[PDB]
């Protein structure tokens, strides 16, 4: 299919001029990960400072400060114990473990 | 080019034309794939399918229209097939529209999507027997080989060692001896002396043959085949006769048949046509080989014409033929049915018995896919250079 | 006949692209460069393989300098060269310049 | 710089590679099928590789040159050029150690010298066919033998 | 010429003399039979098998024969000369002039005038490195090829330390073979 | 029984235990003692080993990098993805290979947390290792990874080695602009320092320069009247052209 | 090829039947209730003696032994079910792994008082893992699974109906029969295709690639770029020749010195004036801009 054919990138092309002055001012927080790090992350000077943030490591961490908002909202996994307790009862496992624990109790 | 086309169709002009110049029983080019292809047989042996009567309908548009409206210059194709039950016999005969079929002009041309394109003739070496003699540079002596090639199969070479004796590896499996081919072929060691003892270098093969017993060495032949498999009575003779006496996968050329007769001085006054390999030709080229490497000039054969002994040429025209376009398109229809029928026999089982018409078994689609597949993307199909009538010629 | 001052380029590389409806581009070889070494006219070579081949950000500079008729700017780093360095950095290589 | 003295090559240590990159992805995705925009944590991840559109965050809240060097923390993308996406290297941390191939299958195997081992025996190690003793104390075996 | 720059074994093999003296010339089993007697003398040098198609060499006074006085390194038959053995016998300075006359003859046969110093430039890279016959005292692996100026710079620091008898011969090697031994490593990557 | 005493494992983490619990020096001077004593296939093995043990012995490196616990990723524009007209997408081959990597890392990564029999574990780690191997170089270990059409893919070394190599990327040479070609005839009235020039091609070449000069005297307003006026080939360009050549 | 070492690996396993894993389920469930018995034992304290420690620790190891024995017994089930869905989409070892995970979930959700074959139980989870994994990791562009529903149904009606007509169907016919618009099925036919690779040869000799031929319409043209800056320069040279007020009204209005279009009251807010005062000076400025001496140098700049 050797013919003069055009395709496409995605994104934007701009012919804006260059300069190194009159930019918006900033603010610097230094978030702290679990593995003892300080990451100078520049933020725009008019902004909010959130609690959790994925960092340059590729992990999340806490702030420079010691707010400690919440170690919560996570859920336990659906374990095999729950999948047992759906189709089997507590009496089933108590008497069944009286059977098996009898069987090792009589060896 | 005009008489090359002419033939897959098989014109009445072709019929008389290739009927007055000898040509006793002319058969069609499509027919040449039919009678080797039909009849179609299942593995159970309980039903059967047959083909007959290749013919053609009329054109659908003239050349000015086709070149104008950028189509193919084609015409329909009918072949009357028949399903035949083997248990009771059935007459399901049904002329099935096999598909469209491209057509050649009286200009000798073809029109694909309006484009005028040309089929190039492709020179290939003819299959057959190729004798050769080489001289080594260690001890400077004379070894005598032959390479015998079929069409669409494996190869076999009858060589001569730098020492004693021979080189008889088939499909390149290290070496064989000549006698185990003959004794395991079902022949006595006595007739090795009687027919092939004059011819005394092979007496050393009968000395160092190192195995007495027909199947006792033929098990070692199957050990030369795989290696490492317990042989049965299948792999003794029948597997070997699936490589040289079953004409379903090992099929040398019709001309290569004629070339074997023509070289070997066979029964040549014969109207025969086959692709089967006798072993009598094999022992014939054995004895021609040893009469070559004993030093001679001439040779006759019991039951056939005498032959002047000589080496072969490589680039001689009698060794290098031409596949014409009808042979090219013949190969493309051959592979098109090779890809077409290979699910049809598969669906001879899994389709419902008594509920199948020949229409339900034929897929005409991969055939025309093979045709339009062929005219595209081939370096044998090129544009017509139309800038000089000389150039187009 | 072929001729070009400025036209289309590739998307893989920054090289000029040449076909029928393209202006064509002129493929500059190897022994050519050997003879350029044989003169030793190295500023010509630095003109050739950089601002004419692969560095995008120079082309606007030298073209605009020609527009204003200002000085020829110095040829910056061939960025196509640095692409190789990133390929080496992809494969467990502490490569470094000093 | 354009004042180069040498160009020296070594093995890149693990800490320097994770000092090189700007993040680690975790999804096998390129873009969306419809809006054709890059997804999170996949290929072309704007959050660690940069703006595909010029000075435009994915939040779309800032567009201008005066907003540069700053981070839309809604989009998580620093505002800059798009051409620097031909420069930013990524990484993937592993769940287990992984040997490099060019020391093993290269001839001669510098691994095979490096601990004085056979190549064929090392092959069944790294393709997990058998165990090997890597460290054993000699005190307790010695006196308690 | 292409083989004469990579300097492999020429097919026109004819040995040269090894010592001054006289010759004992005989025939052999389809070849010839050659024996050199030394001039001092000592061990007589015998050459066995050179094919009779490869016939005698002409010297000046008219034709090589038996009982003839033998020079240092005079070639015995027609054909071609081995570089390595005349390197082993007469010295590098000669082998220079030899290769000059050989290539120069080839351009003279078509009559194309090429100045000698370019050939000399190509010569200079061919004898840069020496081998390690004996390790001596300092890390020199035998079977390796090492730059001469580095070898003499390493033997320049011959402050006592135990003596360093690292032995080696001047080594000719083919220009591809020589070209492999670089330091730049990306020209080496360019193969 | 006796599992309290030894340590045994399989694969690369045990290999890392070998590397960490290894010293250069006593091995090195041990091979010095061998090359003092041994000879033949007792010193030559210590020779071939002593070169590379000497190599780690010289530089301030470590054999830590020979195993890996983090795999880098090349920038995306070296594996760029292009859509043609009509919604025709094209990209590099490496990307789905990386996808095999990330799917095996997340797959193992989730599978460990449950716990498993070890038959699963060496299977998944083995698939991981071969994914790394096919990432670096296809076809080195066993069967090459092929995709559609049963044709092999392009690995990292494929970008480096071969007919796309450093000659074939850099030193192959390439095409540049401000150039052209045509057929030639004789100019027998010229001089040596002189040459002739076809003028349509000449004006086609010298476009930005004449576009500069024609605006300088007031024949034009801007670049746009300049370039458009060139594309019209108006007759006012020619006397400018002898000045600019 | 790890199929040799992996069939070689699983070939050491003995096959099992129903009544065994009936008891082995009691061993495993005894393991889990010994496990939660151990955790509640850690809750209340009051640790049982050594025999009543080794019995629950023993049966916790026992449920792992019979559990892993069952998993070993059904790796052969993973192979035997998975071994025909090849030739498309994904490598076979991946199918092994996801069949293993679906078999893990089926082990987690199996009951023996229901009285069935264990494989016939697990078959929904195994094939469901096939649909999930092949739904996920088989395409360069990930398509949601509800569209994959009509990919399967569309290839079914398209292939079988393609046999029904005996030839290639038309999109309006599929729009008729699958009860949609032709633009719908045309969009699906656009979505169904695999992306073309980049690195294959162009059909012939043999050295070049495909990447030499890619035309960018988003390319960096030079002449407009230089044109843009000098255009801005002409904006400066022309726009600074008007009055002091109108410069600030147009610049602060149109987003020129800052880059943002503003409301009416925003630039009148800094001046302390009305919206109508801004609109009459700005509109009269628009009358000043159509004075043609300025427009003559700016007409070609369109
Ligand atoms: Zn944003």
């Amino acid at each position: 299919a050797d013919r003069v054919l055009r395709g496409s990138r995605l994104g934007a092309v701009s012919y804006e001029t260059d300069r190194n002055h009159d930019l918006a001012p900033r603010q610097i927080a230094r978030y702290r990960t679990d593995n003892g790090e300080e990451f100078e992350v520049p933020f725009a000077d008019d902004a909010e400072i959130p609690g959790t943030w994925l960092c340059r490591n590729g992990m999340e961490g806490t702030l420079i400060e010691g707010d400690l908002p919440e170690p919560k909202k996570v859920k336990p996994p659906r374990t095999h114990w729950d999948m047992l307790l759906e189709r089997r009862s507590i009496e089933e496992l108590e008497e069944l473990l009286k059977e098996r624990l009898e069987l090792i109790r009589s060896r | 080019q005009t008489d090359s086309f002419e033939w897959l169709i098989g014109s009445p002009r072709w019929r008389e034309s290739a009927a007055e110049r000898g040509d006793v029983n002319p058969v069609g080019g499509l027919e040449e794939v039919l009678y080797e292809l039909s009849p179609i047989e299942d593995f159970s042996g309980s039903m059967s399918l047959s083909f007959s009567d290749p013919r053609f309908d009329d054109v659908k548009a003239p050349v000015d229209e086709c070149k104008d409206k950028d189509m193919t210059y084609a015409a329909p194709l009918f072949v009357t097939a028949e399903f035949i039950n083997n248990n009771t016999g059935e007459i399901k005969s049904q002329t099935v529209f096999m598909g469209d079929f491209p057509m050649m002009t009286e200009k000798g041309t073809f029109i694909i999507n309006g484009t005028e394109r040309v089929v190039v003739s492709q020179l290939v070496r003819s299959p057959g027997v190729y004798f050769d003699e080489t001289i080594d540079k260690s001890t400077d002596k004379t070894l005598h080989s032959v390479k015998v090639i079929p069409s669409r199969g494996a190869w076999l070479e009858f060589d001569v060692d730098k020492r004693d004796t021979v080189g008889v590896r088939i499909d390149r499996k290290r070496r064989q001896p000549v006698t185990v081919l003959l004794k395991a072929l079902g022949w006595t060691s006595e007739q090795i002396v009687e027919r092939f003892g004059f011819s005394e270098i092979m007496r050393s093969t009968l000395e160092k043959d190192n195995t007495v017993g027909t199947d006792e060495a033929l098990l070692d032949i199957y050990r030369k085949l795989r290696p490492g498999e317990p042989p049965t009575k299948e792999s003794a003779q029948t597997l070997l006769e699936n490589l040289f006496f079953k004409e379903k996968r090992y099929d040398l050329a019709r001309v290569g048949r004629y070339k074997v007769n023509k070289k070997l001085g066979l029964h040549v006054g014969e109207p025969i046509t086959s692709s089967t390999l006798t072993e009598e030709d094999v022992v014939a080229t054995i004895e021609y080989l040893v009469r070559l490497h004993e030093g001679q000039t001439t040779m006759t054969v019991p039951g056939g014409v005498e032959v002047p002994v000589e080496t072969d040429d490589i680039d001689h025209f009698g060794n290098r033929r031409l596949r014409t376009v009808g042979e090219l398109i013949q190969n493309q229809i051959r592979v098109g049915m090779s890809r077409m029928e290979r699910v049809v026999r598969e669906r001879m089982t899994t389709q419902d018995v008594e509920a199948i018409t020949p229409q339900t078994l034929i897929n005409i689609r991969p055939v025309v896919a093979a045709i339009k597949e062929f005219f595209g993307t081939s370096q044998l199909s090129q544009f017509m250079d139309q800038n000089n009538p000389l150039s187009g010629l | 006949i072929h001729a070009r001052s400025t036209g289309p380029y590739s998307m893989i590389t920054q090289q000029p692209l040449g076909g029928k409806a393209q202006f064509g581009g002129q493929r500059f070889g190897e022994m050519e460069c050997w003879a350029m070494q044989a003169y030793g006219a190295a500023y010509t070579l630095q003109e050739l393989l950089t601002i004419k081949s692969d560095d995008t950000v120079g082309r606007v500079k030298v073209y605009e300098a020609i527009v204003k008729g200002e000085n020829i700017p110095e040829p910056g780093i061939p960025e196509s060269f640095k692409v190789l360095l990133k390929e080496l950095q992809s494969l467990c290589l502490n490569v470094e310049v000093l | 710089v354009n004042f180069f003295d040498e160009l020296r090559i070594g093995l890149a240590t693990a800490e320097d590679i994770r000092q090189w990159s700007y993040g680690e992805v975790k999804k096998p995705e390129t873009i969306n099928y419809r809006t054709l925009k890059p997804e999170k944590d996949g290929l072309f991840c704007e959050k660690i590789f940069g703006p595909t559109r010029d000075w435009e965050c994915y939040c779309g809240k800032y567009k201008r040159v005066r907003f540069k060097g700053i981070i839309c923390e809604r989009c998580g993308v620093e505002v800059t050029r798009a051409k620097v996406r031909r420069e930013r290297m990524g990484h993937i941390e592993l769940a287990a150690p992984v040997t490099h191939i060019w020391y093993f299958k290269g001839v001669p195997s510098r691994l095979g010298y490096l601990l004085d081992l056979a190549p064929k025996d090392l092959e069944k190690i790294i393709y997990f066919a058998a165990y090997v003793i890597t460290s054993v104390d000699e005190e307790m075996r010695h006196n308690e033998l | 010429v292409q083989e004469l720059f990579e300097a492999r074994v020429p097919r026109g093999k004819a040995p040269i003399a090894d010592v001054t003296g006289r010759v004992r010339l005989e025939d052999g089993e389809r070849f010839y039979k050659i024996t050199i007697v030394p001039d001092d003398g000592g061990e007589e040098v015998v050459y066995d098998k050179i094919s009779k198609r490869q016939r005698l060499r002409v010297f000046k006074e008219r034709v090589l024969s038996d009982g003839d006085h033998v020079e240092v390194g005079q070639q015995l038959m027609e054909g071609s000369a081995d570089p390595h053995e005349v390197l082993r016998v007469q010295g590098p300075r000669e082998v220079q002039i030899h290769l000059v006359r050989e290539v120069q003859e080839v351009y003279r046969a078509q009559g194309v005038s090429i100045h000698d110093k370019h050939i000399e430039v190509i010569v200079r890279q061919m004898l840069r490195r020496v081998t390690i016959i004996d390790s001596g005292s300092t890390e020199f692996l035998p079977g390796s090829l090492i730059d001469r100026a580095e070898f003499e710079a390493e033997n320049r620091r011959v402050v006592a330390e135990g003596g360093e008898p690292a032995a080696g011969r001047p080594v000719l090697m083919g220009i591809t073979k020589a070209s492999l031994a670089t330091d730049s490593w990306l020209s080496a990557a360019s193969f | 029984r006796y599992g309290e005493y030894f340590t045994g494992a399989m694969g690369a983490e045990s290999i890392q235990k070998l590397i960490e619990n290894f010293d250069i020096d006593a091995e090195a001077e041990s091979l010095r003692d061998v090359i003092r004593n041994g000879k033949g296939q007792k010193k030559l093995r210590a020779l071939k080993r002593l070169k590379v043990v000497a190599a780690f012995q010289q530089s301030g490196n470590s054999p830590m990098g020979m195993v890996l616990d983090a795999v880098p990723v090349i920038p995306p524009e070296l594996r760029p993805m292009v859509q043609l007209d009509g919604g025709r997408f094209a990209t590099s081959d490496l990307n789905d290979l990386y996808r095999r990597v990330i799917n095996r890392n997340n797959r193992l990564k989730r599978l460990i947390d449950l716990g498993a029999p070890e038959i699963i574990v060496n299977n998944e780690k083995r698939m991981l290792q071969e994914s790394v191997d096919a990432l670096f170089d296809n076809g080195r270990r066993g069967r090459p990874v092929t995709g559609p059409g049963n044709r092999p893919l392009k690995s990292l070394s494929d970008l480096l080695k071969g007919k796309q190599g450093r000659f074939r990327q850099n030193l192959l040479g390439k095409r540049v602009d401000y150039s052209g070609r045509s057929v030639i005839v004789v100019g027998p009235q010229l001089k040596l320092h002189q040459c002739g020039l076809p003028k349509l091609m000449a004006l086609e070449l010298f476009k930005p320069f004449v576009m500069k000069r024609l605006v300088d005297l007031n024949h034009a307003q801007n670049i746009k009247s300049a370039k458009r006026m060139v594309e019209r080939q108006r007759p006012q360009v020619w006397d400018v052209l002898e000045e600019v050549i | 090829d790890s199929v040799r070492a992996y069939l070689k690996q699983i070939g050491k396993v003995a096959l099992l039947n129903a009544e065994e894993e009936v008891e082995l389920a009691k061993r495993i469930e005894a393991g889990l209730y010994a496990t939660q018995l151990m955790t509640e034992l850690s809750e209340r304290g009051e640790k049982l003696p050594a025999a009543q420690r080794r019995d629950m620790m023993w049966i916790c190891r026992d449920g792992d032994r019979a559990k892993n024995h069952l998993l070993e017994a059904n790796l052969r089930l993973v192979v035997s079910l998975a071994k025909r869905y090849t030739g498309r989409g994904m490598a076979f070892l991946d199918l092994i792994q996801e069949g293993n995970l679906g078999l893990i979930r089926a082990v987690e959700k199996f009951d023996y008082t229901k009285g069935y074959k264990f494989s016939t139980y697990a078959t929904w989870w195994i094939r469901q893992a096939i649909t999930r994994a092949m739904a996920d990791q088989a395409r360069t562009i990930r398509i949601p699974v509800h569209m994959v529903e009509v990919i399967n149904k569309l290839g079914r009606i398209q292939r079988e109906l393609l046999q029904d007509l005996g030839r290639e169907p038309t999109p309006e016919e599929l729009a008729k029969e699958m009860d949609i618009t032709p633009e719908k099925v045309l969009e699906i036919q656009q979505y169904a295709r695999e992306p073309i690779s980049l690195d294959q040869t162009i059909g012939d000799e043999g050295d070049s690639q495909l990447g030499d031929f890619i035309e960018d319409s988003e390319a960096v043209v030079a002449v407009d770029a230089v044109s843009f800056t000098l255009l801005q320069d002409q904006l400066q040279s022309v726009l600074d020749t008007l009055s002091e007020r109108e410069a600030g009204v147009v610049r602060l209005r149109f987003g020129l010195t800052d880059g943002q279009p503003r409301t009416l009251d925003e630039i009148g807010q800094v001046y302390g004036v009305t919206r109508e005062r801004i609109r009459q000076i700005e509109s009269k400025t628009m009358s000043k801009l159509r004075h043609p001496s300025r427009s003559q140098v700016l007409r070609d700049y369109l």
